[PDB]
């Protein structure tokens, strides 16, 4: 149901911000732990 | 934010120092000023999650 | 020399509303994909334009004046709109612009030039050799400074043609900002009867001219013994830019997609 | 809700992108950069925990 | 800077490094070369024709010639000496060298030696408020120098006048011609000449032994614009190869940048020159020799994180490169 | 009513017209090619 927004996998807007010093950092916690 | 350009090359690739840095003056001050309104923000959002 | 032609039939301006046309490219920067807002002239969607017509009996090439540039729109079958005249005065105390699409040149003039009542294009009618022939070309009789000149390359373009529905669709948009005349421009192929096509379609740059002189009328010229002739169906449009800001939508290939007139 | 997302901004490329002299006349105003660092790390870290 | 180690130390301002995960320096890949690319012009440009002109109309109908597809050299007109006062509003005289335009202006004509000051936009006077204003946004540069030799003559070149009285004060870059007479009174004037009825064109009073302050004084006006456009004049700079896939400093027509050129997919319009980017930075360009579109991308970068244990433990440290694959961190800050 | 560390005295003659020259920062013949003035610069410039 949830559409994400600036995902940032390592490879267009995404990339637009990334090129002006603008980084995401992957939380610690993946999406398969949760989960568990 | 006043100066002649928005964009930071072309302020240095017109004008020599002496006065080229007056207008970088005031595209630091406009974008060190944008940066602070963006912290303050994400702050109180992280409280407020 | 000019020749005085009266024979016309006299009929009330008509009036045509302007439904999702006259927006250009403002620059001349690739965008794409992007919604970007700028604020410049533009002609206001669902505006009044005045048509004039010429059909049969119906000519008419009257004194209009220059606010803030021109939306011009001609729809037409047989190349029959060519010429265009600038000025503010237009008697020989001020400089004229003179665009001439004739059947051979491009000629483009800035001459001290001298003009009477009726100036027009004019050519004779397929006598007898499949043909029509130039015969007509009475816009001045005097030229005094000319600054500027142009002459393109020749060609030749056609001048026959008979349909009741007109094909050829031109768009224009002429301006003069800080001493630059500015020609924007496109055109289109459709299918039409009467009016203005309900549509949407941007417009390319075409000209920079560095002109440097002030207009504030400017005038028409329509192809046709002194008098006792035929008129080809043509029709034209007038609008009036007014400074509006708009909102552009680029696409993939930074094509204008749609605008929305705040 | 219960996190948002960990996002890092770097002054000095967002400032005065790729320039010496933008960086030399950013250095007179003092430790404003490490005081951003130092706050979007706080947050980021928070996020987490 | 010797070992991440000792820089995690300084980033901290501290002798003694807790356990744990630092943020310290970004890294860079540094630009390996420079390249340069400028149209293939030839010819130079006619400065023969401005400032070795025989005749300059008067200031009230200043001419105008434009200047197109030629190669300026700024060098020589600065370094001669002949030139009184020489001020550049836009840019630097030194940078003129290594700019390209898209078309130049040059307005000529003839000025008392103390009116120059008018010249400069924003500042009001007679010439500024009634025969030529300039804009105040105005780019490009204004020479003067006195041409008393040449010109002046002991009967007087009474050539030279300049309208002393106007409606109203113009718009820049206009022009007059007029030979109507002023109604400086209350009353109308007709005819030619009445009470207070001034002609209002003047001239100079340019005879050679009068003192410096009423010299003839030939001006000459350029005012070119930057950078929106397709350009045609250029410095003299030569252009060299092309290199793609590289980390190089390029200079498109004076549009510098560093960063890495790559053929395109973007299908640009013939009438376009740039591409600009959504925080106005340029992303496409247009090779001006070979007309093909090159896409440019910002060199790789990424924060640098020191993982450390404690310095009361040991004294070594691992490093994480973030969102980099690993192959770009041997090639280099 | 101040106090320096030593003070330096430089003597030239130029011509009376690139005295407008000297100071820091504007450019010509006599600052790119005989005598240039730090942008920092501090202290006096007298001329006669
Ligand atoms: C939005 C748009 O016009 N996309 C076009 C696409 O339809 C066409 O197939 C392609 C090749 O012609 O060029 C692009
Ligand atoms: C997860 C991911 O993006 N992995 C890529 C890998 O597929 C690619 O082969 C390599 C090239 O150096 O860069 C990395």
């Amino acid at each position: 149901k949830v559409t994400l927004a600036d995902a940032g996998f390592i490879k267009d807007l995404i990339c637009a911000q990334k090129f002006n010093g603008l980084t995401v950092l992957p939380p610690l916690l993946t999406d398969e732990m949760i989960a568990q | 934010f006043g100066a002649i350009s928005s964009v930071l090359n072309d302020i240095l690739s017109r004008l020599d120092p002496p006065e080229a840095e007056v207008q970088i003056d005031r595209l630091i001050t406009g974008r060190l000023q944008s940066l602070q309104t963006y912290v303050t923000q994400q702050l109180i959002r992280a409280a407020e999650i | 020399q000019c020749v005085n032609l009266t024979t016309r039939t006299q009929l009330p301006p008509a009036y045509t509303n302007s439904f999702t046309r006259g927006v250009y490219y403002p620059d001349k920067v690739f965008r794409s994909s992007v919604l970007h807002s700028t604020q410049d002239l533009f002609l206001p969607f669902f505006s009044n334009v005045t048509w004039f017509h010429a059909i049969h009996k119906r000519f008419d090439n009257p004194v209009l004046p220059f606010n803030d540039g021109v939306y011009f729109a001609s729809t037409e079958k047989s190349n029959i709109i060519r010429g265009w005249i600038f000025g503010t005065t237009l008697d020989s105390k001020t400089q004229s612009l003179l665009i001439v699409n004739n059947a051979t040149n491009v000629v483009i003039k800035v001459c001290e030039f001298q003009f009477c009542n009726d100036p027009f294009l004019g050519v004779y009618y397929h006598k007898n050799n499949k043909s029509w022939m130039e015969s007509e070309f009475r816009v001045y009789s005097s030229a005094n400074n000319c600054t500027f000149e142009y002459v393109s390359q020749p060609f030749l373009m056609d001048l026959e043609g008979k349909q009741g529905n007109f094909k050829n669709l031109r768009e224009f948009v002429f301006k003069n900002i800080d001493g630059y005349f500015k020609i924007y421009s496109k055109h289109t192929p459709i299918n039409l009867v009467r009016d203005l096509p309900q549509g949407f379609s941007a417009l390319e740059p075409l000209v920079d001219l560095p002109i440097g002189i002030n207009i504030t009328r400017f005038q028409t010229l329509l192809a046709l013994s002194s008098s006792g002739w035929t008129a080809g169906a043509a029709a034209y449009y007038v609008g009036y830019l007014q400074p509006r800001t708009f909102l552009l939508k680029y696409n993939e290939n930074g094509t204008i997609t749609d605008a929305v007139d705040c | 809700p219960v996190s948002m997302t960990k996002t890092s901004v770097d002054c000095t490329m967002y400032i005065c992108g790729d320039s010496t002299e933008c960086s030399n006349l950013l250095l007179q105003y003092g430790s404003f950069c490490t005081q951003l660092n130092r706050a979007l790390t706080g947050i980021a870290v928070e996020q987490d925990k | 800077a010797l070992d991440p180690l000792s820089e995690t130390k300084c980033t901290l301002k501290s002798f003694t490094v807790e356990k744990g995960i630092y943020q310290t320096s970004n890294f860079r890949v540094q630009p390996t070369e420079s390249i340069v690319r400028f149209p293939n012009i030839t010819n130079l440009c006619p400065f023969g024709e401005v400032f070795n002109a025989t005749r300059f109309a008067s200031v009230y109908a200043w001419n105008r010639k434009r200047i197109s597809n030629c190669v300026a050299d700024y060098s020589v007109l600065y370094n001669s000496a002949s030139f009184s006062t020489f001020k550049c509003y836009g840019v630097s005289p030194t940078k003129l060298n290594d700019l390209c335009f898209t078309n130049v202006y040059a307005d000529s004509f003839v000025i008392r030696g103390d009116e120059v000051r008018q010249i400069a936009p924003g500042q009001t006077g007679k010439i500024a408020d009634y025969n030529y204003k300039l804009p105040d946004d105005f780019t490009g540069c204004v020479i003067a120098w006195n041409s008393n030799n040449l010109d002046s003559k002991v009967g007087g070149n009474y050539n030279y006048l300049y309208r002393l009285f106007r409606k109203s004060n113009l718009k820049p870059f206009e022009r007059d011609i007029s030979t109507e007479i002023y109604q400086a009174g209350s009353t109308p004037c007709n005819g030619v000449e009445g009470f207070n009825c001034y002609f209002p064109l003047q001239s100079y009073g340019f005879q050679p032994t009068n003192g410096v302050g009423y010299q003839p004084y030939r001006v000459v006006v350029l005012s070119f614009e930057l950078l929106h456009a397709p350009a045609t004049v250029c410095g003299p700079k030569k252009s060299t190869n092309l290199v793609k896939n590289k980390c190089v400093n390029f200079n498109f027509n004076g549009l510098t940048g560093t960063g890495v050129l790559t053929e395109s997919n973007k299908k640009f319009l013939p009438f376009q020159q740039f591409g600009r980017d959504i925080a106005d930075t340029t992303d496409a360009v247009r090779d001006p020799q070979t007309l093909e579109i090159l896409d440019i991308t910002p060199c790789s970068f990424g924060g640098v994180s020191v993982i450390t244990p404690g310095t009361n433990t040991s004294n070594q440290v691992a490093v994480l490169y973030q969102d980099v694959n690993c192959t770009e961190v041997p090639v280099a800050t």
